[PDB]
């Protein structure tokens, strides 16, 4: 007949394989076929990507058609058509958007989430692929927690930081220091930062050798910190740059304080 | 707990089917009963052998019996099932014999297995036989019928049917089981037998907490011991029996009861004093 | 205390089953009584087999039993229940017998369960069967109907009524649950069979504290124990028992009665003198 | 487990044949019994020796006896199978004799084996012969008919029923195999014999792991030894037995068997005390 992937009862299995503040990775394997992959990441806006990962890759690019079936122990209820996709060549089965937690709520409501196509390693023949709702509920539970507990920022939010000084004194401002917090998180929860660039300079208002010395007292600061943060002296660099490239006019109070400032520039090995 | 270890499937039951028989090749353990001489001739005349009336047979080696068999559910023809046999008139010893050719009735009427095989008895009159009756027959089921399987509890509570109802829509998905009242819960089956018996056989293995029960004592008045469950407090109070006063489970009482000589089984007698003066916050059944 | 410990549910009640039964394979314990020759007569003509009349069978390994079980409230058919067996002939001993196919009939003379089965005794005329009775019909009950569930109390107190509703309140929210007596609460339910079995699983797992009860003296006038329950007092008064004086629970009484010789039974007739002078505030209650 | 160990065929089935036969040779521990007379006069007649009516043959080596055999399935004309010859009269023993012809009859009254040969007894009333029957007749086999072949479980299950199911669809392909209750597994199978034959020879030799199956207590009333399965748990209580209190598998309980003398199988009544108060999760079974 057809070729039907999906997990028996006794087989279904759901895993959360990346529960980080950073990711999100739901698992379902699929015997047979491969597995199925719900990401999550860190960022501003609402995201989640379902990939439907193949052992044999997609052998050329077909219209796939997603159905939510309900499962045999349901008599007396229909399928509903979720949606037409496209698999392409070598690549894995991606829904994104709302779809994708479409159907995270068909199988919170206990259907199948069925893809259908004509499989090129089949002899172009019409098969489908069926996500199991049994031992759904929990690790649903724990994907949506870990959802509820991710950052609000991505690298690209805070790859680049400029922070302020106080007036008087070697403390950043509050607001500076919230987003060295920020900062200091992501480093703390991203082992793929590699670099840090710490570009301390101040106003014009101490001498030469004052501005200097009171640039390069805060870079150190903010390298000790960085330190803290568990990266090796090889990565860091600090350099003060003291009163020289002022950013804004210096002599106006707001100027001034413009030019207190540290640049902090992160780099990651993705 | 599993659902299987805790619950029966509704409509696949056993049935019990008795027979009567003979059982031979006693050492001279045998009857002579009227009724056991007559079926005896008639067993002789089904082979050939007519003896005139009134001929005393004077067997000693033959015994009459009563054949008991419980056909389990599913049971197809050509299956082997236990069955117990029991004397019904006067022989000393079942032991050593073999029980002829018998047939074994239902409830309706009908012969369902027939029954042979040799005796294994340790009670000299009781002896049981592995393989005794052949099924011969199928009883029909309606394991297959309907949209939902039913699972009736063994312990009956409305705290464990609903625990087993949650049990099965955790593991499949909202909305599956539900429990209709302290015994049974209804799941949704597919209809094919094939993908029924599929989908049994992964909700039977589920795992749940059964819950407590009401809190009993159960005491068996012919034996003497007391079963206190879980749960069952015992008020304070000043308990005099014998000569001695004692003040309030069971540990305080037994010692009470070991003060004066009287007897362990005495204490059968202070619980009901105890459930006249609403000491005891449970019931007290008495087996 | 659970609400389930100290309270049943209206409607949800258990039945008595009673039926006539014959046991067998007894070592030579049996019967000769009239009846059981009749009824082994009758049931061995249900086989096939029948004496001419007048006919004496002479059985040895064969009783007449009466039987009876208690079918459980929401009892399916196909389960299983005890079946307690008592000799009512003059057999000695019921010990290793087997239970022969027995009809039990309900208080309105149907059948309702099968009892077989093999007899556990430890009194060796009383035994019992732990899967006798397989119940074949169903009894409707009153559960699913109405807008509320009652709960009756094996106590019967107004305070442990009030109390249970103020729990049900405390949970649910007000005007839940009320007390109409000192024996019944009603708590509103759902209309859903499956809703109320999840709304009285967690409404009979509620804890209250039961009230105290009236103060009372158990006294079992033929074992000899006095239980003196809490809130009982004795008022002040000199008693003079055979020859020694005492004045005023229990211990100081225990120890007048052990002044004399006299006999720990004889405290039993000084508390009704202590009952007619008006000395006891509490119940004097003789089981 | 092989399928071939905890399965069997459908339609592949034994059948039992019995019959009446004389026993010669014994050591003057023959019978006198009236019908054994007739049957030797009858068989003498059938050689030309025909006795004069009402005369007594006072034989004393002659022994009437049943003869039983089962005939396996594929049983074919010239093979021979065991018989077990056991005395219906009086005689005191068996040993040493030699069964004379006897004819072996069916369920549907035919001939299919006829019984000679030696005894060999240990009970001394109970032969056997290792090849006395030779089958004479074929019984026709359902098994080369239709397009499936059926396994019929020894021990019934649902989980083990689709455990086998996978195993063959595994071993073969997809939708080769599939449990159509807890007892019955239906393969696909060719519709050559000798194909089919070929076919079952690797099928039968799968190995798959049985299940578990529902938790049970097995206890044996008249020989005392408890079986406690796996998967069953006991709930904790406050068991007091005799004198002492005991709380809570077996080793527990047997412990407070030995605190007091009691006996050994006192524990199966402690058991039911259990089961009444909901305190083992699992079925107690009386065999």
């Amino acid at each position: 007949m057809g070729k039907r992937y999906v997990a028996t009862p006794q087989q279904s299995q759901w895993e959360m394989v990346v529960n980080t503040p950073l990711e999100c990775q739901l698992v379902h394997p699929i015997p047979s076929f491969g597995d199925a992959v719900f990401s999550s990441r860190a960022n501003k806006k609402i995201n989640l990507d379902f990939e439907l990962k193949m052992r044999r890759p997609m052998g050329e690019t077909r219209n796939v058609s997603l159905i939510s079936m309900p499962p045999p122990w349901r008599p007396g209820e229909h399928a509903d058509r979720i949606t037409n996709l496209k698999f392409f060549k070598q690549f894995d089965g991606y829904v994104g958007g709302q779809t994708a937690w479409g159907i995270l709520s068909e199988l919170e409501k206990g259907r199948y989430p069925t893809f259908s196509y004509q499989d090129w390693q089949s002899r172009d023949q019409r098969i489908e692929v069926a996500l199991s709702s049994v031992l759904f509920q929990n690790k649903y539970n724990a994907f949506s927690d870990c959802i509820s507990n991710l950052l609000k920022y991505s690298f690209e939010d805070i790859a680049f930081t400029i922070l302020h000084y106080e007036r008087q004194g070697d403390q950043l401002t509050k607001a500076s220091k919230k987003r060295l917090s920020q900062i200091a998180d992501y480093i703390r929860h991203n082992q793929d930062i590699d670099l840090v660039l710490v570009a301390t300079y101040t106003d014009s208002t101490d001498g030469k050798s004052a501005s200097q010395s009171l640039s390069e007292r805060r870079a150190e600061s903010l390298r000790d910190y960085f330190q803290s943060l568990g990266l090796p002296e090889d990565r860091i660099q600090v350099q003060g740059y003291g009163k020289r490239r002022p950013i804004a006019d210096n002599g106006s109070p707001i100027g001034k304080d413009k030019n207190r400032r540290v640049v902090i520039s992160l780099g990651r090995t993705q | 707990a599993r659902i299987k270890d805790v619950a029966q499937v509704a409509g696949v039951r056993s049935n019990q089917l008795v027979g009567y028989g003979l059982v031979s090749g006693l050492p001279g353990t045998g009857e002579a009963n009227p009724f056991t001489e007559q079926s005896f001739a008639a067993m002789l005349q089904n082979f050939g052998i007519q003896m005139p009336p009134g001929t005393k047979p004077k067997i000693k080696n033959v015994a009459a019996v009563m054949v008991t068999a419980e056909l389990p559910p599913f049971s197809k023809p050509g299956q082997q099932v236990d069955v117990t046999v029991s004397s019904i008139g006067s022989a000393k010893s079942l032991r050593g014999g073999t029980l002829l050719q018998t047939f074994l009735k239902g409830l309706d009427g009908q012969v369902y297995a027939v029954a042979q095989g040799n005796l294994v008895v340790s009670n000299p009159t009781v002896g049981l036989i592995s393989s005794g009756a052949t099924v011969e027959r199928e009883i029909p089921n309606p394991f297959g019928r309907g949209d939902y399987i039913t699972f009736n509890l063994l312990e009956s509570d409305f705290t464990t049917a609903q625990r087993m109802a949650d049990a099965v829509n955790n593991f499949l998905g909202p909305q599956m089981a539900s429990a209709v009242d302290a015994t049974s819960v209804r799941v949704r089956a597919p209809r094919d037998v094939s993908q029924r018996v599929a989908f049994l056989s992964a909700i039977e293995n589920l795992e749940f907490d059964p819950a407590d029960g009401a809190a009993k004592i159960i005491v068996n008045s012919r034996t003497g011991t007391i079963v206190v469950g879980k749960h069952v407090r015992l008020k304070p109070a000043a308990v005099t029996h014998g000569g001695m006063t004692v003040a309030i489970t069971l540990d305080d009482l037994v010692r009470a009861v070991n003060q004066v000589g009287a007897a362990p089984s005495d204490l059968m007698a202070i619980l009901q004093a105890l459930k006249q003066a609403g000491a005891i916050e449970g019931q007290l059944i008495i087996i």
